[PDB]
């Protein structure tokens, strides 16, 4: 189950605040439209970005990993 | 050629990852020639397109898709005199960490690639070190960035984002932080924060 | 926990990537109790297995599968008194940059993980800095290695690998070069050459 | 997702590298090539050349046949 082909990380971060909410997700229409809608609901003070791997993006440390799209939405709204 | 083979890129791949603008305005123009709400609506579509391409996760290099929030801030900041292709040049941005920079400059020979060498600092030294390369299909396609950093520069770049950037300090303090790092005085992000707290107290 | 989440690994994934030996032998035993030809035949199957797993290329970290040639050399070199699990512990070997070594030391708490901390050069100092971690399912599964370095240590380890290929391996010389690096005296491969020429002249 | 099959002589710097798909076809190709080349040449699989500086300089080839011919010249 842990092997779903190549995955990315959807990241949510407030601009002037350190740390992020991160979720391992599969790139495609379902993730793209989720991110587009969440960016509108959260506003332009929060950045929704897609990265390949957290060890390559030290500027988002510390990472708060979540396990579902719903958990990512609730935690990103608390930033 | 060589550095592209090492990172699994070629001109054909970069061409297929290029997004064609529907604004009908040359990207050689300044931001005053563009409507903010039309630009931001297009950036939302480019961001959506890059969040759906699986091919990005299979490439042998790291990448980040920048947010619509960051594009909105960049428009407000550089409006109206900055050139469009200089502002929105990193929506798709690759990042490759290495041992040296000698291989990177050779990319200048590519007709559609521009090299911004900041390995000896930006004009206004803020501490950051690296080489940024931009591929652009034509003036109607968004540029694609590749950021090259040695392991040595990427370490300080990281600490500088974490403990220094976007906190109201002058760019003068980053150059000083880079001088302390080059001198063996900063070996942790907490040590960076310590010499920043002393620089700000004694400034 | 945290470092594993950052690199996309967990105990279940490490368990599924573990190769079960069919030699009928405990890996706690020395090389003298093993048949070289039978060992090498098994290493050929493990190497073949790792060259067929697509799951490895989808993990958010780098890896290398070591050759049968390198296993043959390691057997000849450590035969007969070295322990099997200490010799053949890196057939599948991951390589990661960690933010700080603290998050890697948390791995020691895992019952099936062994940590070899070389981040301070407390033992047999040759200039190299990092932490190597070994996951082993049981005494008849091959261990899996994860190598962690900060960007700062990784830079010197890369320059030291090239100086040790060119000039040959020298433990005291590498230890001394790490002191110069920590002092801000080595910021390129050319500077290491300059510092080396001064060290060799002052003797 | 793709990997890189690498061929290198132990005491000599540099390698022959080929972007390939992991699976039975690549695994059996590598196992057979290692036997034909001998134990002085190492046949390894890496995820990305930028992460393995010990194999520099990389000589990238574009086919399995080109990889075989170039690896035999190491």
């Amino acid at each position: 189950l842990y092997f779903q082909g190549a995955m990315c990380y959807i990241i949510a971060k407030r601009f002037k605040k350190s740390g992020c909410v991160a979720l391992k997700a599969k790139r495609g229409k379902e993730l793209a439209d989720f991110a587009t809608d969440l960016q509108k609901k959260l506003g332009y003070d929060i950045q929704i970005v897609a990265i390949t791997r957290p060890t390559a993006y030290g500027e988002y440390e510390p990472y708060k990993f979540v396990n579902s799209f719903e958990e990512f939405s609730i935690e990103a709204s608390r930033l | 050629m060589y550095i592209l083979d090492k990172i699994g890129l070629n001109i054909e791949i970069l061409e297929s990852l290029s997004y064609e603008s529907k604004l009908g305005m040359s990207f050689k123009r300044t931001l005053s020639h563009f409507n903010k709400e039309e630009v931001l609506k297009e950036i939302e579509l480019i961001n959506n397109w890059y969040f759906s391409l699986e091919i990005i996760d299979d490439l042998p290099l790291d990448s980040r898709i920048k947010s619509v929030s960051s594009a909105k801030m960049k428009f407000e900041r550089y409006y109206p005199n900055a050139t469009y292709n200089r502002v929105f040049n990193d929506i798709l941005g690759f990042r490759v960490i290495c041992k040296s920079y000698d291989e990177v400059l050779e990319l200048e020979k590519e007709d559609k690639i521009r090299v911004v060498d900041m390995s000896r600092g930006k004009s206004n030294d803020d501490g950051f070190r690296g080489i940024h390369v931009y591929y652009q299909r034509d003036n109607h396609h968004y540029p694609i960035e590749i950021q090259f950093n040695t392991y040595y520069d990427r370490q300080l770049n990281d600490w500088l984002h974490d403990k220094f950037y976007k906190r109201g300090y002058d760019s003068s303090c980053g150059q000083l932080l880079r001088k302390y790092y080059e001198n063996g005085k900063i070996k942790s992000a907490e040590e960076l924060e310590e010499v920043l707290e002393d620089v700000l107290y004694h400034c």
